């Protein structure tokens, strides 16, 4: 009795990193929101120096 | 980034490429394409963050090889004329080096893939200027050179730009990788018509920059970057979507729209000079752009997807700046059809 | 032609200027005011055209069809004020708008003088339509749909814009009146083939051709019902238009080349009936209607005798009138029981006598019973294919049992029988849907009566 | 012409092969850039100073300027992709996709 | 004219508008807590503008008229329904939590902009970064889910991670017993429903995760109810925190810009409060958006811009 | 549920409100004088006047005039003994045929 508008599986198969996933492109994901990636928790690995004895 | 210096870094850019067009020497013109990139690199990486980083990392590799085997090309035309005034090129290989060259700089395919990275990684506001002001210049010389363009070679690229854009943009769902292989496509029309009418070139990229400038503006009002983000655009400002819609119809070619007269003004002056099957498929071609703008257009406007609980807040409050002439744009993007024997006037 | 141009493009500000109350009834007053207006070009001419200016002209075969055109806006108006009362008033504005603008460029379709500005019209239909299908249809599949009708309609119409560019580079003018004086044998080559190939096959694709026809069921299934009425009774009439109209400058390659063409309409016309005979769903009987009638229409065209034409402009303003009538009173059925299905609803004759009248006589002109111009219309198809060939007769007989066979089905299985028993909420008959039918079914039988107006130039 | 301007040739589509065939390091693929410019410096002088065209003898130093402008970007870049990701491998600059 | 990047190279820097005086004071407590008043009493005695909590219907009272809105147009939850039927099963409890989360955040943007606007310092009776707690407390009340709670993240880590965090912190602690005798004496049938478990909970997400978070950032002054009470004492404790070492101090002439051209837009502050994820408790239908959106521009000074609005007394409007 | 959604509204029935109504508007004057201009203008005005424009049409197509004309051509021909049709269109001696 009312005209159909779409539900939340339209939107999500409208809502995946790119239309027509395969298997790679489901192994893909979306972006973040702000485009900011988290920070990568590298290591620094300072210089490690024996001053001394001689 | 300070905005006096930013400011100075757009004025750079804009210093490159009108040292590129206003240019009679190839060093200067050369001299002018380094100075656009040099200025055009940070204003890519206004926004720090590692995508950003790694757009303008691609941007400026794939600039400064182009660059360089411009510079070669110019250095071998040298040697086999002694002119640096820029003309017809006098050497073939100097001449398939500079196609080269140019279509690299363009996004030209098989040069394309830069183009939908850099665009995805950096903002809307970069993007726009970088499709606009990094296409203005490049057709600026290739039109200077035209009369030496191997038709060959810049057909074939201008197909295979159509048909990358087509299939790209049919994958995509992301707006800004859509937006860059739309460029594309539209990079292919131009320059299919390039070595026939450089007044039809000049009036695709006319339109094109106005309907890019349309959407661009649109989506940075809206303030969306996927297709479900502009999915929520109709519960807070209904207008807009329509106006997008309207624009995108335009873009897809659709008659009576403004995006309709470069598409025929290109088929016609092929067919003058006796282009048949290559009009025919471009034209063809181009459905596939229609489809996936038409995709974008059930999304937004034609249909009205879920929102959340918080767009009621956005309802309450209202938006503050004010884009510069996007109303103009919008207009001139879709109704300026009647108006098409000023093209003349362009000549 | 401005002095009914220019009240459409008035009929627009004036739309968004009305109170919120009063759009339907100013929208409907001064379409019906421009349909009268548009009567007076019925005064055609036994020699030449009416050549109002460089731009616009019209003829024997335009001027029906503008009729029709400015007729159907009003009755599109009733219809699509019975199913939008619940929308806001800039969406009731909007569709009216583009109603407006449908009728705008259908107008100026059938009178433009130049091929490339029809062309330019004839697509930028396509626009108005996809968004009313699009956006006002109720189900799912008005989407993909919309996506069928259009991508069908420009591969059709591309080659077309190819070809027009190429005959304007090669004779200097896409002036009508100067392609049919200067026009010159169509010798048998490929590129003549191929360029009658991209003209034909563009207004194939309109018309629908049978096996390029499925875009149809899809999009007059899934519209609204005011663009159910113009899909029908007009858009699929640009086709018949348009071939009618280009063939001047395609012999004698027509004489070859229509074998494939005669071929696939006789016989998707006999199939089209039969699918008629075996659906489910009202709507689709209606589609599938439309599609025999216009495969005899293509028929008329591609044998291309002065008989032949006569009967297929006849045709075309009948069918436009029948099926927009019928594809109104499904609607009525629709929104009392708000589902599709034919067997769903019965006994409306028992329910609703007034209605089942206007069954009845809508079923009575959608078969050819004399002398009706449906009838008219077919019989001089008929006659031309007789003249053609005397097989044509077996093809046309058995296409006119079968379309007797669905007519009279649908009218039984709608109608007649016993009512269902669950279904409570029959109401009364609305002045509106009554007045509409009898809009309808009235100026059909006066046409009838004056059977000149509507047979073409070649009378 | 002489094999002079072969060899010069031949080494600026050598470091053109060089640049466009990453291996690991984005340092490398500078270095490459680099020596493509001093190709194009070489041949440009040869060319001038073989005809006597006098005027044209300041080309090469803008040249090497715009050359120093584009190894200064490239080495900018270089360090913000280090910070970023602990290497300059551009194995790393797989975040967009085409 | 308006602040804006022309206003920027005019001259107009945030650090010389300040007075070493602008501190953010944010004052924390457990439900039915002294905040209020001693952020009253912080607000008077500094010369600092209070900001009284955040609950539904602020951002009523910043825009438009003050007067709050339906509840139907503005907020769409209910706090005494989250305390008669905490596990209901249209995800009430979640819609107001982030409805509160998305209002604090309106206030906070509102207060950043006041004091680098006016470099007049503010007081607010909480934070966003003091926000989660109740998040948590409904969480291990079995009251929302672990989608909610990774929607609520998702958007704090993206909205909260632009802003300057308070200068200083105000801790109120109070014990559950005296919570609830509290609760019990102010006769609030509502809040009487209040479980002991979920005020462990925000207690325990306040001493364990806010108050060691905020302790790197800055200074955190806690006191009971007794100190809390008089109030003079925490303002000369307040005026003697010399030490600084949070990020105001590094902020530039440059960094203010950024931040005051993002918090005088309040559409941009709220972006990725609306992100499509599709929660089942926060999305809304298409019919339901549509006929409440068109119910909100049937409002009064509502339909048009607020200078544009004929129905509520404007005038001039063709030529404005 | 996945949504917070509007239940499916029930149909609105315009006899209800109003037993003697047209169908064409919820409010009664409207939905009258909607009935009023559309019966007027349509049937009235358009079906009647323009059916007897159209019957009464000026002969344009010149068919009484070709009548008289082939009366006047059949009286002379027969008249004189010439054939009533012509065997050609145009003059044989206007046409010059290759050799
Ligand atoms: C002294 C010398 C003269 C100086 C004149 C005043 C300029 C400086 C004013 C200033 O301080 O501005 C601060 C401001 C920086 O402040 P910010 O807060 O850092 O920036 C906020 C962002 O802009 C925030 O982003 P946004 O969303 O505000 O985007 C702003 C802008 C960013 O984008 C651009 O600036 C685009 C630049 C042009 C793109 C291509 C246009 C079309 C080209 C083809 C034309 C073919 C014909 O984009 C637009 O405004 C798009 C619409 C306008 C372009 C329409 C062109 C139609 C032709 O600087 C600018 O806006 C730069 C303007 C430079 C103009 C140089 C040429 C004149
Ligand atoms: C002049 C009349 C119009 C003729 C049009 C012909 C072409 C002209 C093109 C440019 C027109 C100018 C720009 C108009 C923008 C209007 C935007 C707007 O807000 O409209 C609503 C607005 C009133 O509503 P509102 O209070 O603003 O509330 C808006 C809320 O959204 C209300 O809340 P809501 O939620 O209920 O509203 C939602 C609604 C809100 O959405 C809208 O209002 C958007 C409307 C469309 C966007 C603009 C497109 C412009 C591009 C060109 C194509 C336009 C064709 C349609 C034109 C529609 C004009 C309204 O959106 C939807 O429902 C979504 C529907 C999506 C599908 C339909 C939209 C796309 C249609 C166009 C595509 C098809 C083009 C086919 C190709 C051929 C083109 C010619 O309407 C007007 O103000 C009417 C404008 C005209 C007034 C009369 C002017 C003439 C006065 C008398 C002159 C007398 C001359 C002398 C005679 C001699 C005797 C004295
Ligand atoms: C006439 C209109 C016919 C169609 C609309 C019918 C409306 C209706 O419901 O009527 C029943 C209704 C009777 O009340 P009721 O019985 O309570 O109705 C309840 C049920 O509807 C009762 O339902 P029902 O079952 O009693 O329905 C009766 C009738 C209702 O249906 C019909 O009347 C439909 C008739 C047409 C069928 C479809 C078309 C077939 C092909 C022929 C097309 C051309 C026809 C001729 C040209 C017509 C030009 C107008 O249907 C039949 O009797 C079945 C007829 C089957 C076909 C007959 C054989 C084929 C035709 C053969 C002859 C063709 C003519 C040329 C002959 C050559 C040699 C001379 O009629 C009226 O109330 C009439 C009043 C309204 C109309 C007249 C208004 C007054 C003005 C009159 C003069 C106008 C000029 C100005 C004068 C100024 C001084
Ligand atoms: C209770 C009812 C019982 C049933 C009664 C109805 C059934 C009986 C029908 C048979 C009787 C017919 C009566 C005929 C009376 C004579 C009048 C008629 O013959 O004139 C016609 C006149 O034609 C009609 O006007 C038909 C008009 C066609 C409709 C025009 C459009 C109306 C506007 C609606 C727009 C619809 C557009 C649809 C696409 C075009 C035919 O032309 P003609 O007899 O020699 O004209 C005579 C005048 N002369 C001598 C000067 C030439
Ligand atoms: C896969 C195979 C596809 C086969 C179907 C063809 C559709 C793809 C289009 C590719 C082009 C096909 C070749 C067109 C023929 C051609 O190019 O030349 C035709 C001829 C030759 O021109 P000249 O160079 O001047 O020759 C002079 C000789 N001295 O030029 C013309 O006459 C203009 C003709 C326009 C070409 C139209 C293309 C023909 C395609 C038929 C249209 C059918 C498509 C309809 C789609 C219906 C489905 C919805
Ligand atoms: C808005 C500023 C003016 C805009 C100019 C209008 C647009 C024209 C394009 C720019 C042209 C600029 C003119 C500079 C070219 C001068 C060339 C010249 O004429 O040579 C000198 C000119 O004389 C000078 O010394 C001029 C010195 C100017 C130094 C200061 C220039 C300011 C530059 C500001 C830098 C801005 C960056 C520009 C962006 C990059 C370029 C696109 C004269 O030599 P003579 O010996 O007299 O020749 C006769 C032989 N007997
Ligand atoms: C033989 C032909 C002669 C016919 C002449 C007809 C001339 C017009 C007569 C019919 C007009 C109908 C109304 C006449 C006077 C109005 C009576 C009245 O007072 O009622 C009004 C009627 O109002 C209307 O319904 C509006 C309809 C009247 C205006 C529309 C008619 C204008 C047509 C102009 C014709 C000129 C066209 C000629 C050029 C051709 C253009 C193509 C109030 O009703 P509402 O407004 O709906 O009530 C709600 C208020 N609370
Ligand atoms: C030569 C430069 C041409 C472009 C200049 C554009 C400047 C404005 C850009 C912002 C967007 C448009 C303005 C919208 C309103 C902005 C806010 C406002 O209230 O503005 C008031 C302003 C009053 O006009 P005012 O500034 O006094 O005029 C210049 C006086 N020296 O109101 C206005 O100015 C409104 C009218 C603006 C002019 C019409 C839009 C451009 C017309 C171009 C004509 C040619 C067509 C092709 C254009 C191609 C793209 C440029
Ligand atoms: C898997 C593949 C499925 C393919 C399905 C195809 C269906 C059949 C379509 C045609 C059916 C009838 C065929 C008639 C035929 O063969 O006609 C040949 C015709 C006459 O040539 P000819 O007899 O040699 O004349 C020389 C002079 N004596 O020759 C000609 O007229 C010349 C060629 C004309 C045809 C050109 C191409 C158009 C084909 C028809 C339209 C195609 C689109 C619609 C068909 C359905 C598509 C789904
Ligand atoms: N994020 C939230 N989620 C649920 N309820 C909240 C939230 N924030 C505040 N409230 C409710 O708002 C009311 C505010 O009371 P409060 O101001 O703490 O009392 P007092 O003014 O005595 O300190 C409390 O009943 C609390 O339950």
């Amino acid at each position: 009795a009312r005209q159909w508008q779409p539900d939340v599986e339209w939107a999500e198969q409208f809502g995946g990193a790119v239309m027509y996933p395969t298997k790679e492109t489901a192994h893909w994901k979306p972006p973040p929101w702000n485009d900011v990636d988290p920070p990568k928790d590298t290591l620094v690995s300072n210089l490690t120096l024996n001053f001394g004895p001689q | 980034m300070n905005p006096i210096i930013y400011t100075t870094l757009i004025m750079t850019v804009m210093s490159g490429t009108m040292l590129v067009m206003i240019s009679s020497h190839w060093l200067l013109i050369w001299i002018g394409f380094e100075m656009n990139l040099l200025a055009m690199i940070p204003v890519l990486m206004k926004n720090f963050n590692p995508r950003a980083t790694e757009a303008a990392t691609k941007y400026f590799l794939t600039q400064a090889t182009a660059s360089m085997m411009l510079m070669m090309a110019i250095i071998i035309n040298l040697l086999y004329s002694g002119q640096w005034t820029i003309t017809k090129m006098f050497n073939p290989v100097a001449m398939t080096m500079m196609t080269m060259a140019l279509a690299m700089k363009l996004g030209l395919s098989p040069f394309h893939f830069w183009v939908p990275e850099v665009t995805q990684g950096i903002s809307l506001q970069a993007g726009l200027l970088l499709l606009t002001w990094q296409k203005l210049a490049p057709l600026s010389v290739l039109c200077q050179i035209s009369q030496s363009i191997n038709p060959n070679l810049m057909l074939t690229m201008a197909m295979l730009s159509i048909l990358i854009g087509g299939w790209g943009g049919l994958n995509q769902t992301q707006l800004r990788k859509i937006m860059a292989y739309s460029s594309i496509a539209h990079m292919g029309w131009m320059t299919a018509v390039l070595p026939y009418n450089t007044t039809m070139t000049i009036l695709n990229l006319l339109i094109y920059i106005t309907m890019t400038l349309a959407m661009f503006m649109l989506l940075i009002h809206s303030s969306a970057t996927t297709t479900l983000s502009l999915s929520h655009t109709w519960n807070k400002m209904p207008v807009i979507t329509s106006l997008m819609m309207v624009t995108l119809l335009s873009m897809g070619g659709l008659p009576p729209l403004s995006g309709f007269m470069p598409k025929w003004m290109i088929i016609q002056e092929m067919t003058k000079n006796e282009s048949i099957i290559m009009p025919t498929l471009m034209a063809m071609t181009a459905l596939l752009n229609l489809y996936f703008y038409m995709r974008l257009a059930y999304s937004s406007s034609l249909t009205m997807f879920p929102s959340t609980n918080n767009m009621k807040m956005k309802w309450q409050f209202e938006h503050t700046k004010q884009m510069k002439l996007l109303p103009t744009m919008i207009v001139l993007s879709t109704l300026v059809l009647p108006m098409t024997p000023a093209l003349s006037s362009l000549n | 032609m401005l002095k009914i141009i220019i009240p459409t493009t008035m009929l627009l500000p004036m739309t968004w200027m009305s109170k919120h109350n009063m759009i339907w009834i100013n929208a409907t007053v001064h379409s019906l005011l421009i349909s009268l207006i548009s009567l007076s070009l019925l005064n055609q001419l036994g020699e030449n055209s009416l050549n109002f200016s460089l731009t616009f002209f019209s003829d024997s075969l335009s001027a029906p069809l503008l009729v029709l055109t400015t007729w159907l806006l009003p009755l599109m108006l009733m219809a699509s004020q019975s199913h939008l009362s619940k929308e806001t008033t800039t969406r009731k504005k909007l569709y009216i708008t583009m109603l407006i603008l449908l009728q705008l460029f259908l107008i100026m379709t059938f009178t433009a003088t130049e091929l490339i500005l029809f062309y330019i019209l004839f697509e930028a239909t396509l626009v108005p339509t996809l968004i009313i299908i699009t956006r006002w249809g109720n189900q799912t599949e008005r989407l993909n749909a919309g996506l069928y009708f259009l991508f069908y309609t420009l591969a059709g119409s591309l080659p077309l814009l190819v070809a027009l560019v190429y005959i304007q580079n090669t004779t200097g003018s896409l002036n009508f009146l100067i392609i049919h004086y200067w026009s010159h044998p169509l010798s048998n080559s490929w590129s003549n083939i191929f360029m009658w190939l991209a003209c034909i096959m563009a207004f194939m694709v309109k018309m629908p051709l049978y096996g390029l026809h499925l875009w149809l069921p899809k999009a007059h299934v899934e519209a609204p019902i005011a663009g159910s009425m113009v899909l029908a009774a007009v858009l699929l009439k640009l086709g018949g238009y348009g071939m009618m109209r280009i063939t001047t400058i395609l012999n004698p390659l027509t004489n070859y080349m229509a074998y494939p063409f005669l071929m696939l309409s006789m016989w998707g016309m006999i199939m089209t009936s039969s699918i008629c005979l075996r659906q489910t769903d009202l709507k689709s009987l209606i589609a599938y209607s439309s599609v025999s009638h216009m495969a005899l229409v293509i028929v008329a065209i591609m044998i291309q005798t002065p008989w032949s034409f006569m009967g297929a402009t006849a045709l075309m303003i009948a069918h436009g009138l029948t099926s927009s009538m019928l594809f109104c009173l499904a609607n009525t059925n629709y929104e009392r029981v708000h589902s599709r299905t034919m067997i769903l609803a019965r006994g409306l004759q028992t329910l609703l006598p007034l209605m089942a009248t206007w069954w009845l006589v809508a079923s009575l002109t959608n078969l050819a019973l004399p002398p009706s111009i449906n009838l008219i219309g077919e019989l001089f198809i008929i006659t031309a294919s007789f003249s053609w060939s005397n097989i044509t007769i077996i093809l046309m007989g058995m296409n006119m049992m079968i379309t007797a066979l669905y007519s009279l089905y649908m009218l039984i299985t709608t109608q007649r029988g016993k009512y269902t028993h669950h279904i409570n909420n029959i109401k009364p008959s609305f002045t509106r849907e009554n007045a509409l039918m009898a809009l309808h079914i009235l100026p059909l039988l006066l046409l009838t009566l004056n059977p000149k107006m509507i047979l073409g130039p070649l009378y | 012409m002489p094999l002079v301007y072969m060899n010069i040739i031949m080494a600026f589509a050598i470091a053109l092969a060089g640049l466009l065939m990453y291996r690991s390091h984005l340092m490398s693929s500078l270095l490459c850039l680099e020596g493509m410019m001093l190709s194009l410096f070489i041949m440009s002088t040869l060319i001038i100073l073989n005809t006597h065209f006098t005027l044209a003898n300041m080309m090469p130093i803008i040249l090497l300027v715009f050359a120093a402008c584009e190894a200064a970007l490239g080495l900018s870049l270089l360090v913000m992709v280090s910070n970023t990701y602990g290497t300059d491998y551009v194995q790393n600059l797989n975040l967009l996709q085409c | 004219l308006q602040y804006g990047p022309l206003a920027f190279v005019l001259g107009e820097r945030t650090t010389r508008k300040l007075t070493e005086t602008s501190k953010v004071i944010t004052v924390d407590g457990n439900i039915c807590s002294g905040k209020g008043r001693l952020a009253r009493e912080i607000a008077e005695k500094l010369g600092l503008r209070h900001f009284p909590e955040a609950g539904i219907h602020y951002a009523d009272s910043t825009t438009g008229d003050g007067k709050p809105l339906d509840v139907q147009l503005s907020g769409n939850c209910s706090l005494e329904k989250f305390y008669d039927d905490p596990k209901s099963n249209d995800g009430n409890s979640y819609r107001l939590q982030s409805w509160l989360y998305a209002s604090r955040l309106l206030q906070y943007a509102d207060a950043l902009e006041h004091l680098l606007s006016t470099g007049q310092g503010v007081v607010l009776e909480r934070s966003i970064y003091s926000d989660f707690v109740f998040l948590e407390a409904m969480y291990r009340q079995g009251f929302i889910r672990k989608q909610c709670v990774e929607h609520y993240n998702e958007v704090k880590k993206v909205t909260a991670c632009e802003y300057l965090p308070p200068h200083v912190v105000v801790y109120v602690d109070v014990p559950v017993p005296e919570i609830q005798s509290r609760i019990q004496k102010k006769g609030n049938p509502h809040e009487m429903k209040i479980t002991a478990a979920y005020l462990q909970d925000i207690e325990n997400a306040y001493k364990k995760t806010f108050l060691p978070e905020m302790s790197e950032k800055c200074e955190v002054l806690q006191y009971s109810a007794r100190e809390a009470e008089d109030a003079e004492k925490v303002v000369e404790d307040i005026e003697y925190l010399k030490c600084d070492k949070g990020p105001w101090p590094d902020q530039d002439d440059r960094t203010f810009h950024r931040l005051r051209m993002l918090v005088q837009n309040k559409l941009e502050v709220l972006n990725y409060t609306t992100i499509p994820v599709y929660l089942p408790e926060i999305t809304i239908g298409a019919h339901q958006s549509d006929r409440v959106f068109q119910k909100f521009t049937e409002l009064p000074g509502r339909k048009y811009s607020p200078g544009y609005n004929e129905d509520v007394g404007d005038k001039w409007i063709w030529l404005k | 549920i996945r949504l917070q959604e509007d239940p499916d509204p029930e149909d609105e029935n315009l006899y209800e409100k109003n037993p003697d109504s047209h169908g064409y508007d919820k409010d009664p004057i409207v939905d009258l004088w909607n009935m009023r201009v559309v019966f007027f203008f349509g049937f009235s005005i358009v079906l009647v006047l323009g059916s007897t424009f159209v019957a009464y049409l000026p002969d344009y197509r010149m068919q009484e005039w070709a009548r008289r004309e082939a009366e006047r051509l059949v009286k002379y021909r027969e008249a004189n003994g010439l054939p009533l049709m012509e065997s050609n269109c145009f003059d044989p001696n206007k046409i010059q045929l290759p050799e």
